[PDB]
């Protein structure tokens, strides 16, 4: 299903097809069997996490876990100048977030 | 024979039909089969006897072998019939082996299938495109009790729309 | 309700004639490794059988109307309706001496281009174990020229020690130093003094097995060994007998007066091979899925390990199993099992691999149960305080992060350098009376005044000084086995002399 | 003419049995083939179920197919095209191509099952492939004719690890090259494609360095289960009867065993363990131990392992560590960190770090910056709970150098440009080794933690230190 | 002398077909003699068609399919008696010491029935064992049942061993001592150690009957021999 999503060439039109499946864990579970499956078909994945929210981030994205493997090539130029680094910075934010509970 | 009937309950009586096959030996198995369902069922006697898991592999041998000497069309190759439900334990389904040589005999000599009502005629003349044309406008007319199809169809495509 | 044999095809036989063939047996079916065979009427259960293409198999099922046989080779070779005979043959594996030097397959077959193998006879691959009579006591060392070992963990002839750790630890590496270190006495004269060498793999890469050849060829060692060879991609019948198979040809050598050692490289994989058969043949599956009798497997394996009694020859055999753990699980299925039938375990872990102590002994998890009596007497002579010290340096291991008092402090500096004095580059085993000397210096508080980089070069310049101005005392210990209240002071002043300068 | 008829008898999903006349069966491994309204769907026998009937596997998807079909045998197991005639072409997994070019004129086509070099067949060498990766040449550095797998999580950086290799290994290499896409990506798979023509590595209107085949996971398990052979078969075939070197490229691995896993239980086996095939040991077995240097010639091979679940004990890459020379392991941990390639320093190894093989310096360098790691592995206990105040001096010290060292692990890859903006850099291997000499001796002290992340040489260390400072 | 077929054998597990309505019960010992000796079977299950289905005592490499098969008529059964005292045994209830063979009074079989509700003990009592911590700290029951704990290293054979002489010296009663699952090693040990302390008298009396199934016997083996030596 999934590989049906792509970007056609010129050739062919040029028409996209785009997916955001869904996906529900258990426990937050990611290493159950089908999460694990579907995790290594897509392009990267959106983590979403219920201690996030009611501390309230909302959208409770997990910035530690979430990728898109495109990357930086989908993003408008714009938007890619000014958040330069921001994702790697708020690993790094994390980091002395953690280091601050001492 | 073209025939599948299955492939482990059904090769029962395919297996014994390549032997029988010889010498014009089919004829004769037909109603020597019938003879051993019909003393079993409807008889209140070798039915309970032989169904139950008791009994050993000569006893089971010796009591097929003593009605068959007294009963109608049994000389031939119809003793080892029995013989061979006996030691692998399947007489308890006799009635599946009897149904299941008549078949062999009406599908290369005759026709089967269904049509409407009740049974077709199934005739034994060569094509089933020739035989079922001129069968069809003789049943229609004698006989046809008629006691719906084209009325159901009319009714749901209205509904559906 | 339904079963197989006769069915369609093999049922349109009896009805015609109960005769046709006066005999071997029919492929019903075939797949996976397994074919199953109708008749063979009189055949045993592990008989070996032949295909009319000419790959072998066993029968293992033998059931009503059909036989189940496990595959040798690939079953593209084996077709529907095939002709299969008997070989009237449980599975049986030539023996004997002019198998040293020799790499063959689980069968006893050469791999290695050298010609037929000069069996001294035939044993087949299951045996009875030798009862509780007639046996002795462990009492004689392996002296495997690993310093931790054979100082912590002393080995005796006819003990089952069982190597254990994750992945890529060690534990080929110390069983191969065993083997490097017998040149010592195979190649002198006195028979009860040298020790034959049984490499069993078991699916490992063919490379791998070339190479681990190619490393005793290196040594001179395979003069003195065998190498049964049941690689990654035989089948698995192949990897379920290796081990028996090789225990066979060990036992020839305990049956006869001599010594072998035999290392099965691994019992994680001949079990997982025992797991296909059975699935397979599908016999009914437990915990992982392996079959009820996977612990009797191994039993009987390695229950064949002995030190027989006098009157058996005083022969033996020694067993070195390899087991693999997955992320340290002692408590995974087969490793419960192999543990709780060994005399105990040589414990690998990768942290302290990392650290950088090879061999990477946890020697606070390895024990072997038979112990003391193996032991060099004058090995065991200065290190009953080492098995000490270590423990106490455990204890106070964490202590290492600025306000400790002298006796703790004490109990550091010794532990940093006798762990420092156990570290040994690969294929190096130590002569014993080279390991006493640094075990006695080490013990005794002659390097705690010595950095802990400089212990590194201590050993080397040591051991050869000792060769030159001492070679006496090396004999003694060398000879006698035990050290005098003079050789004590002879040593302690020939060390002193040398901490010294 | 003389051919062999069968009927199907049944469809059940990707398996399809398939009945024929008196003992006249196909063996098992041959191909069939059945004729099909758009092109062909070739079978694959499996197993001999008895009464005349066969089990296949599918090399396709099985809908549309009408019981009692014709069935044809084509006498032996699926061939493929080889030889020089492959270079520039992409492959499908029954050697039929895929990049509407025509058709592939070999000369031999060839069976893509075949048997696994005997014992005396092998060829033991310790001989060196420098790769241009920093932690790679330093740690665990891959061996020519070795076997070299990449284990790795999902989305760890494998696919770009392997294509780094690629980009490097497949220039400077002499002889040919075969890619293998198991159940992957199928835009992966284009963009190879698309830079093996840029890269030069194809021409397709002149000489080409590299075969293509793919099997992606777009494709039915019986597919994504042999096409691995096809591509392995290409190689095996310029080894041997080109006698020559090769580089095996398979990516990813892992999928041969799981499609082997999806179609297990229709051919009616029992599951084993974490619901693998039980013949997971010997079929993984019997591929891997193709996949090999002998006398006639030389393979070299990177597999991508993907590691399923974060999990490296699971039963299916923990049977893949046994084949390989070197194990490059990727983690989640390092990926975290922004430190680029993956790589485990301490989880990675490979046989030939032994100074018989890369002389003692480099083996001691390697040794000393391993115990330098662990000692800073060691140790964050004691830095989260007690700060990094509570230490000796040594410590303080020992971390302050493990934490440089941990970046210069780290590199720019060319393939990562999409990613870090930042051009790609390749590093010599004796500049490997004496920069991380250097670095452990200390005669780099004095230079902030930043200037060895994401850069290439010691040099760069250098230029970054002042540029920043500036 | 009933007699039966091997029809089918897999690992442990041997199928023997009979007669009509002469089907040993379940728990009966069968037997097939071999070159070696004899091969026991106990019966599991009865199948159906005359068939019963049995577990081995040994191994079954060399069964023939169709082999001659004896009924015992009983379940397996033991030596009894003083006799059995400084012998060692196996679950069959054969001499395994090389010594001849156990000439016993009587022979009982290995399953039998738990003391009926009536002749139970109303009231529980101490067995005196002669050990202070013991006696003082951790009291036995007087036919109960103690979880003795610890491997090696504290010698457990040894207190063992103290226990056999103490029941047998202070009370006066025999010890029976089970190996199940035994280390084969641990078994020619203790057999040379309990001659060498004396508890066994080759010359003299033993206080303690010696019944082993060590590691390398089959499962049906290891199962049974608690049993063999409990009912002696
Ligand atoms: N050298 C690198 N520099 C920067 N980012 C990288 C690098 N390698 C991998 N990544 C990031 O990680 C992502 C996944 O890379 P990829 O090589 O596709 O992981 P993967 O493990 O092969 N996925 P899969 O094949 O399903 O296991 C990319 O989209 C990159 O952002
Ligand atoms: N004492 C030692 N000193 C230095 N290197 C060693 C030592 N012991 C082992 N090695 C090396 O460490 C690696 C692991 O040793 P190895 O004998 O392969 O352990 P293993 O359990 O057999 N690994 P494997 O069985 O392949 O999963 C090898 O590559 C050796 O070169
Ligand atoms: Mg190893
Ligand atoms: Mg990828």
């Amino acid at each position: 299903l999934l590989e049906r999503a792509a970007k056609l060439s010129e050739k062919e039109g040029s028409g996209s097809l785009t997916a955001l499946p869904v996906i529900e864990t258990q426990g937050g579970d990611v290493s159950a069997y089908i999460p694990t499956n579907v995790i290594s078909i897509t392009d990267g994945q959106i983590f979403l996490e219920a201690e996030l929210f009611y501390k309230g981030i909302r959208p409770a994205i997990n910035v530690g876990l979430s990728v898109s493997r495109v990357g930086s090539a989908a993003q408008v130029k714009a938007l890619k100048q000014v958040a330069g680094s921001l994702k790697l910075f708020l690993a790094q934010y994390r980091e002395v977030a953690a280091f601050a509970q001492f | 024979p073209p025939v599948r009937l299955f492939g482990v309950e059904g090769t029962y009586a395919t297996a014994l039909y390549q032997a029988a096959a010889k010498n014009s030996s089919i004829d004769a198995a037909f109603q020597s089969l019938q003879k051993v369902e019909s003393t079993v069922k409807k008889n209140p006697k070798l039915g309970h006897l032989l169904l139950n898991p008791a009994l050993s592999l000569k006893d089971r041998n010796s009591v097929i072998d003593a009605i068959v000497e007294t009963h109608k069309n049994l000389d031939g190759y119809v003793v080892n019939l029995l013989k061979v439900l006996s030691e692998n334990n399947r007489l308890g389904c006799f009635e599946k082996i009897a149904s299941d040589f008549g078949v062999l005999n009406d599908a290369h000599n005759g026709l089967l299938k269904g049509t409407v009502t009740s049974a077709e005629p199934l005739d034994p003349k060569s094509f089933k495109r020739i035989e079922k044309a001129l069968s069809a406008s003789k049943l229609v007319g004698q006989g046809k009790s008629l006691k719906s199809t084209k009325i159901q169809k009319l009714n749901k495509v209205l509904e559906d729309s | 309700k339904a079963q197989p044999t006769e069915v369609s095809s093999i049922l349109e036989e009896r009805i015609k004639g109960v005769s046709d063939e006066a005999n071997t047996g029919r492929v019903l079916a075939v797949g996976d490794g397994i074919a199953r065979v109708f008749g063979l009427n009189n055949i045993q259960a592990e008989e070996l059988v032949e295909f009319s293409s000419g790959v072998k198999g066993m029968a293992l099922n033998l059931e009503p109307g059909q036989v189940g046989i496990v595959l040798f080779g690939s079953d593209r070779l084996v077709k529907e309706g095939e002709l299969v005979k008997r070989t009237g043959n449980i599975v049986d594996v030539p023996v004997g001496p002019g198998l040293l030097g020799r790499v063959v397959d689980a069968l006893g077959n050469p791999i290695d281009g050298k010609g037929p193998i000069d069996a001294a006879g035939r044993s087949r691959a299951q045996v009875k174990a030798p009862g509780i009579l007639p046996r002795r006591s462990v009492h004689e060392p392996v002296q495997t020229g690993l310093k931790a070992v054979d100082a912590l963990v002393p080995i005796g002839r006819g003990q089952r020690e069982l190597i254990i750790g994750d992945r890529q630890t060690g534990k080929t590496a110390v069983a191969l130093d065993t083997i490097l270190n017998q040149k010592r006495w195979n190649n002198g004269s006195d028979e009860s003094k040298k020790l034959y060498c049984v490499y069993v793999a078991v699916g490992q890469k063919r490379s791998t097995v070339a190479q681990l050849v190619q490393t005793l060829e290196q040594h001179d060692a395979m003069k003195y060994s065998i190498i049964v060879a049941a690689t990654a991609s035989e089948a698995a019948p192949l990897q379920y007998l290796a081990p028996f198979t090789a225990a066979s040809i060990g036992e020839w050598f305990r049956d006869n007066g001599k010594h072998a050692l035999i290392v099965y490289d691994d019992l994680s994989k001949q079990a997982v091979a025992y797991r296909q058969l059975s699935l397979l043949l599908r016999r009914p599956p437990g915990r992982e899925a392996y079959p009820g009798d996977v612990f009797y497997l191994h039993s009987r394996l390695l229950e064949r390990a002995a030190k027989l009694s006098e009157k058996e020859g005083s022969g033996s055999l020694t067993a070195l199993p390899v087991i693999e753990t997955q992320g340290g699980d002692v408590s995974a299925y087969i490793p419960t099992n192999v543990i709780s039938i060994t005399d105990g375990q040589i414990f690998l872990e990768a942290e302290l691999f990392y650290k950088g102590i090879r061999p990477a002994i946890n020697v606070g998890l390895s024990v072997s149960r038979v112990g003391s009596a193996a032991q060099v007497k004058a090995l065991k002579q200065v290190a009953g305080s080492l098995k000490l010290f270590l423990a106490q340096y455990r204890e106070v291991a964490a202590f290492a992060q600025s306000d400790l008092d002298a006796s703790t402090k004490q109990t550091l500096v010794r532990g940093e350098r006798l762990t420092q004095l156990l570290k040994q580059n690969q294929y190096s085993p130590l002569a014993t009376e080279e390991q006493v000397p640094l075990i006695y210096a080490g013990v005794n508080g002659h390097l705690d005044g010595i950095e802990l980089s400089r212990i590194g070069e201590f050993e080397s310049s040591f051991l050869s000084y000792l060769k030159s101005n001492h070679n006496e005392l090396l004999t003694e210990i060398r000879e006698k086995g035990e050290l005098s209240k003079e050789l004590l002071a002879s040593l302690k002043s020939a060390t002193e002399s040398f901490v010294a300068t | 003419s003389t051919p062999i008829t069968g009927k199907v008898t049944a469809v059940i999903g990707a398996i399809v049995d398939v009945h024929f006349e008196q003992s006249e069966l196909p063996a098992i491994l041959n191909a069939l083939e059945i004729k099909t309204p758009q092109g062909k769907l070739v079978l694959e026998v499996a197993q001999h179920l008895g009464e005349n009937t066969v089990r296949t596997i599918a090399m396709d998807g099985t809908e549309g197919l009408v019981r009692g079909e014709k069935v044809l045998d084509t006498g032996g197991p699926i061939s493929v095209p080889v030889g020089r005639e492959t270079l520039g072409r992409i492959i499908n997994v029954i050697g039929e191509p895929i990049d509407e070019r025509g058709p592939i004129k070999s000369k031999l086509r060839k069976p893509i099952h075949a048997d696994p070099p005997s014992f005396a067949e092998q060829s033991t060498s310790a001989e060196i492939l420098e790769t241009g990766i920093k932690v790679v040449d330093l740690l665990a550095p891959y061996a020519r004719g070795g076997k070299i797998g990449l284990f790795g999580g999902a989305g760890v950086g494998k696919t770009v690890f392997i294509q780094e290799l690629i980009n490097n290994i497949a220039k400077a290499h002499g002889g040919f090259s075969v890619f293998t896409g198991v159940g992957e990506r199928t835009r992966e798979g284009n963009d190879l494609y698309r830079e093996m023509k840029e890269t030069g590595v194809i021409n397709l209107e002149g000489e080409s360095k590299v075969a293509l085949v793919f099997g992606q996971m777009n494709e039915p398990p019986g597919a994504r289960a042999r096409v691995a052979l096809t591509g392995l078969t290409i190689a095996e075939y310029f080894r041997d009867e080109e006698g020559q070197d090769v580089l095996l490229f398979i990516d990813n691995i892992f999928r041969f065993t799981q499609a082997g896993s999806e179609v297990s239980a229709l051919l009616g086996r029992i599951p084993s363990a974490v619901g693998y095939q039980p013949t997971l040991a010997t079929d993984m077995g019997l591929l891997q131990e193709r996949i090999t240097t002998t006398k006639k010639g030389s393979v070299t091979s990177v597999q991508a392992v993907y590691v399923p679940a974060d999990d490296l004990t699971d039963p299916a890459p923990a049977t893949t560590f046994a084949h390989l020379d070197a194990t490059t392991v990727l983690s989640r941990g390092i990926s975290e960190l922004g430190i680029y390639p993956a790589v485990d320093p301490l989880d990675s190894k490979s046989r030939l770090l032994d100074a018989a093989v890369v002389g003692q310096e480099h083996y001691d360098v390697a040794s000393k910056v391993q115990e330098t790691l662990q000692t800073y592995k060691s140790l964050q206990d004691i830095i989260a709970i007690l700060g990094m105040d509570e230490l000796s001096e040594q410590d303080k010290l020992t971390v302050e150098r493990a934490r440089k060292i941990q970046r210069f692990l780290s590199q720019p890859f060319a393939v990562a440009e999409v990613f870090t903006g930042i051009p790609g850099k390749l590093v010599r291997l004796k500049d490997t080794v004496a920069s991380f000499k250097a670095v452990l001796e200390g005669k780099y002290d004095n230079i902030p933690e930043h200037a060895f992340y994401m850069v290439g040489g010691i040099e760069d260390v250098v230029a970054k230190a002042e540029k920043l400072a500036a």
